[PDB]
RNA sequence: ACCAUAGUAGGCCUAAAAGCAGCCAUCAAUUGAGAAAGCGUUAAAGCUCAACAAAUUCACCAACAUAAUCCCAAAAACUAAU
């Protein structure tokens, strides 16, 4: 019985307006501003797959951030033989 | 604060199709209608077949000798299949299906008459022969956990070993043999026939070097 | 050495620690390049349960033994010292290192049975009712295997099991 | 062996190599001690996760940030630096407060709002102060007011 | 180099020597230089 | 108790202790974990 | 800290800690302060005020407690260790309650 | 006495599951929630999920605070798809530009989870992208109407293939 | 020892699947913390373990019941041993 409200299917409006952003009944669709006015840092993030271990740099926290994550993965696998 | 040690990476390992252990038949397809003598030299002495890894990185090393029949194959197959991850682990048999017939004469009858009827089939295993070889993209610590359970239930004493561990116990059986501070060793006395000891020793003791007695293999004897 | 003093003065409790002067190590050891105290004074493989003057420097005032971290002994020697102290207490030596209990000394018991070189504890050994013949003989342990590396002037190995 | 190797003097000490993570913390400590004018030390206290996050938000209102550094890479760095006199404050658990354009009137008020968050000390513009010195510095006027009254006295 | 010893309020008696020498330097100037010093300070501050 | 050959900890609160010349597995939360070496 | 939470700190009225952080024999007092000021210990009586007095030349690291019965436990921790201070605090709670 | 994490449609608190057995177990009637929460928000469309925090007090009273909607509904509405991808990674559920993710960041920047930490704008957008990694929607640098339109037709054909395949699968299970 | 907070009931799935039937992915806030290592719940909640800091003796492994007329030399850890 509980379902999400109907969404827009017009390609022209979806590519120019984000329908899901406006959640107020009294609100309106926020018109797309030119991409030049957009900050340059939103066109710099890793859109594709996440960085591997080698693409990072040892003199950067990103390498240690990912290496910390890998240590937890290694410790979790070795703990599969817990009898407790 | 501690040290972030690097983690091993396993990306060059390819998992073959059907990684679980293959089913083994209770009796070979063509039965042996001729009953042969119970050779016991197939257990005595060191193994010459299947003493090295082929594809995997972990295996069960047979320290002693013994016979494996269809019951032990079921125990090895069922335990490994339900305890490993098929996506990351693949296992391979290192012993053939049971082929040597074992004879059991009827209950309660006088000696004589001849060899009885064929009861079951066994697989002879010597000392130092790998039984089940497993490989994959996982470390040895977790593979060792559920392999010692299988190795404990085998007839002959056995251990769960890997590529690095097996070489270390072979590189220490030579260092312990090179630095021995005892002038007299079984190899020197037996071969040279000192004290007329050949009357007590067996002709196979020249090759065994005193490390093998019957089907029992003591690795601490130099 | 530091001691703790607790005082009750009219519903007020005061707890303070006072430092007492501590005897220091002797100035000149025969082997200055040693690591642990035992082998620094050439006492390696040369002490036994009788050497009270040595075992009385690695024990607490109430019979306990100091931790290996404080003393600095190596693990191999620390276990040997621990074994000797246990054997010394059971042997009857070190009489001033027992705790004081005024209520318990009055009810005397059966007189103490003199003993020495007791490996186990008196309350944890069961009589050997079925000893056995010479081909399977239950031998009563004497001393500890940790002290089999001591120097033997006679040259005969020490008989630990008899 | 004639003499057990344990009793023999230890072998020459192998040279430990500092990794990237250790060297990363070395320059961050150097950076946070270089471009920042106010460095306030504090005794870190185990608080509620909601309360700890609330403290971060409140300090954000006055541009005050807080960072935590392990003593393994901080004590050797401060020993060789010009702030060696803060070493007694960095023996146990610790917390570091960082601010630009220092102003402790809005910082002490937050600290006094929680009675169990001690303010050990710190260095303000290459000058080491105690808690009382921080309190006196808090009641002290700003540069404009003090300098404006300086010409009045002269 | 090294930093200061962080004197306390229990026995606060030692003022910085840099202030003391500045007082002597200021006091070692004539009233004409007082006006010059004041005017420069007023212009800057 | 349960006279057993090899002692294993069934839960993380079991603590080994050697009394009367034998090792005993004593547990506080679950008394059923009490084991005794033979 | 975990020991104090299980023992019911609700019978403690007021705790104050006076120490000089710039001294050498105040490490023990710091550890005692962090244990009694932990989140678990705090959530036992929402009336108890923990005071962390900080001085420089006081030269007397001390801890003062007042129990519900009305006794005054004051221990000057300069040579005592953190374990000794906490254990004494724990012992008085059971007796005075 | 505790905290309750419940997602309720705007002004659609039903006197039943999942609100009934959960909120009523602590000792709070639903008719109280039929007036408080429903009147709490009246300018928000019903059917849009809203993660709400309920703090039940020892006197059986309660407090309600409303946060921003979930990321799942935002990106599904941004991509115009009714549900997420069944197999994430194998298939792409929806295609959106960087404007949708960036614009969502401001809406969620005022959420109590992110606003309290005063996270920068770059913090929120990465979380939305990370959420889209598991949601099946691929972020696109920039696209136009026809590029999006082509994806819709391809998605419909694959959806229709799975829609009818599921119908056959259910029939196979029942008959066998 | 000490210590636990973000998106977020991730998608799918199911009567309900909130780290914890299964499928799929395994990104991401914070100096710090795994779309989860274990327990638990109908589902949640909750406890614990990895990561913060603190801090630094050492810690792979080695446990196995009993017979019948009455146990069975006595006893002993150092005075010099090819
Ligand atoms: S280190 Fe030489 S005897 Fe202890
Ligand atoms: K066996
Ligand atoms: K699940
Ligand atoms: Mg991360
Ligand atoms: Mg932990
Ligand atoms: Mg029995
Ligand atoms: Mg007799
Ligand atoms: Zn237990």
């Amino acid at each position: 019985a509980l379902k999400d409200p109907e969404v827009c299917t017009d390609p022209f409006r979806l590519t120019t307006h984000a329908m899901g952003v406006n959640i107020y009944k009294e609100g309106q669709d926020v018109v797309l501003k030119p991409d030049s006015e957009y900050p340059e840092w939103l066109f710099e993030m890793n859109v594709g797959p996440p960085k591997k271990l080698e693409e990072l740099d040892p003199e950067t926290r990103e390498y240690w951030r990912l290496l910390r994550k890998h240590n937890i993965w290694r410790h979790n696998r070795l703990s599969k033989n817990r009898k407790f | 604060f501690k040290t972030l040690l690097p983690v091993p990476t396993f990306e060059d390992v390819a998992i073959p199709e059907k990684p679980k252990l293959r089913f083994v038949e209770r009796v070979p397809l063509v039965p042996k209608v001729r009953r042969e003598r119970k050779n016991l030299s197939d257990i005595r002495g060191p193994s010459t077949e299947a003493t090295e890894f082929t594809e995997g990185r972990f295996a069960i090393l047979a320290l002693g000798g013994g016979y494996l029949h269809w019951g032990h194959f079921e125990m090895m197959r069922l335990t490994i299949n339900r305890s490993m991850d098929p996506k990351n682990m693949f296992a391979l048999w290192r012993v053939p299906a049971p082929f040597k017939p074992i004879t059991r004469k009827g209950m309660g009858q006088r000696m004589g008459g001849g060899k009885g009827a064929i009861d079951h089939y066994v697989t002879p295993v010597k000392a130092g022969r790998l039984i089940v070889e497993m490989g994959g993209r996982c470390e040895f610590k977790e593979v060792q956990g559920f392999l010692d359970l299988v190795a404990h239930k085998l007839p002959f004493p056995a251990k769960a070993v890997s590529r690095e561990t097996l070489e270390k116990m072979r590189k220490d059986q030579e260092e312990r043999e090179r630095n021995n501070q005892n002038p007299w060793t079984f190899e020197r006395i037996a071969t040279a026939n000192m004290l007329g000891i050949r009357k007590v020793l067996s002709p196979y003791d020249l090759t065994h070097k005193g490390r093998y007695w019957g089907k029992f293999y003591t690795p601490e004897r130099v | 050495f530091r001691e703790v003093v607790e005082i009750l003065d009219g519903k007020t409790t005061i707890i303070e620690g006072r430092i007492t002067e501590t005897p220091q190590e002797s100035p000149n050891p025969p082997n200055p390049t040693g690591q642990c105290p035992i082998c620094r004074w050439n006492l390696k493989h040369k002490y036994n349960y009788e050497d009270v003057l040595l075992l009385s420097q690695f024990i607490r005032p109430h019979g306990g033994m100091l931790p290996r971290r404080i003393t600095g002994l190596c693990q191999e020697e620390h276990l040997k010292i621990e074994e000797c102290v246990k054997m010394a207490h059971r042997a009857g030596l070190l009489p001033n290192h027992r705790p004081k209990l005024p209520e318990g000394f009055v009810p005397k018991s059966k007189p103490r049975l003199n003993r020495y070189l007791t490996r186990w504890s008196p309350r944890s050994v069961k009589p050997i009712y079925n000893k056995g013949h010479r081909w399977n003989k239950v031998r009563m342990p004497v001393g500890s295997p940790l002290l089999k590396d001591n120097v033997s002037y006679s040259g005969r190995p020490l008989l630990l099991y008899h | 062996p004639t003499i057990n190797p344990r009793c023999l003097p230890p072998p020459p000490t192998p040279p430990q190599e500092e990794t990237g993570l250790v060297r990363l913390l070395r320059r961050e400590i150097a950076a946070v001690f270089r471009d920042n004018r106010m460095i306030a030390v504090c005794q870190h206290v185990a608080l509620s996760a909601e309360d700890k996050l609330l403290l971060r938000h409140q300090l954000r209102k006055h541009k005050i940030l807080m960072k935590i550094f392990p003593n393994q890479v901080l004590k050797p760095f401060l020993e060789e630096s010009k702030y060696q006199n803060l070493l007694p404050l960095f023996v146990g658990h610790n917390l570091l407060l960082v601010s630009e354009e220092p102003k402790v009137k809005e910082m002490v008020r937050i600290l006094k709002g929680i009675p169990f968050l001690p303010l050990l000390g710190g260095c303000i513009d290459d000058t080491i102060l105690s808690r009382q010195g921080f309190i006196n510095y808090s009641k002290l006027p700003s540069l404009a007011l003090v300098q404006g009254e300086l010409v009045g006295g002269l | 180099e090294a930093l200061a010893g962080a004197p306390l309020d229990n026995a606060p008696k030692e003022y910085p020597p840099k202030i003391q020498q500045l007082v002597q330097d200021i006091a070692s100037l004539t009233l004409l230089e007082i006006s010059d010093l004041n005017e420069l300070l007023k212009k800057t501050l | 108790f349960k006279t057993k050959g090899v002692l294993k900890k069934r839960c993380r609160d079991c603590y080994l202790v050697k009394r009367r010349g034998r090792w005993f597995i004593y547990c506080k939360t679950n008394p059923k974990h009490k084991q005794r070496q033979m | 800290a975990a020991a104090l939470a299980r023992l019911g700190l609700r019978a403690v009225k007021q705790v104050r800690v006076q120490f000089c952080p710039f001294e050498k024999n105040v490490e023990s007092t710091r550890t005692f302060l962090q244990a009694v000021s932990s989140e678990k210990v705090r959530c036992t009586n929402l009336n108890c005020s923990v005071i962390a007095d900080v001085r420089h030349d006081g030269s007397e690291p001390c801890v003062d407690v007042l129990f519900g019965d009305g006794h005054r436990l004051i221990m000057r921790g300069a040579h005592l260790t953190a374990q000794e201070m906490l254990t004494a605090f724990a012992s008085h709670i059971q007796a005075r309650g | 006495s505790g905290m309750i994490r419940a997602i309720v449609r705007a002004g659609q608190a039903r006197p039943g599951p999942p609100l009934g057995p959960i909120l009523g177990q602590r000792g709070v009637s639903i008719n109280q929630f039929c007036k408080e929460f429903n009147e709490k928000t009246k300018d928000i469309k019903e059917g849009i999920p809203l993660p709400t925090k309920i703090f039940v007090k020892p006197d059986r009273t309660f407090e309600i605070k409303i946060g921003q909607p979930t990321v799942s509904y935002f990106l599904k509405a941004a991509a115009g798809i009714e549900k997420g991808a069944r197999h994430t990674g194998k298939e792409v559920a929806g295609l959106v530009t960087l404007k949708h993710v960036y614009e969502i960041a401001r809406v969620k920047a005022q959420d109590d989870a992110f606003a309290l930490q005063d996270v920068p704008l770059s913090s929120v957008v990465r979380s939305i992208i990370g959420s889209a990694r598991s949601l099946g929607i691929r972020v696109v640098k920039d696209l136009s109407s026809e590029e999006l339109a082509a994806f819709q037709k391809e998605r419909a054909l694959f959806l229709a293939a799975q829609r009818e395949a599921d119908l056959a699968a259910q029939a196979e299970a029942a008959k066998k």
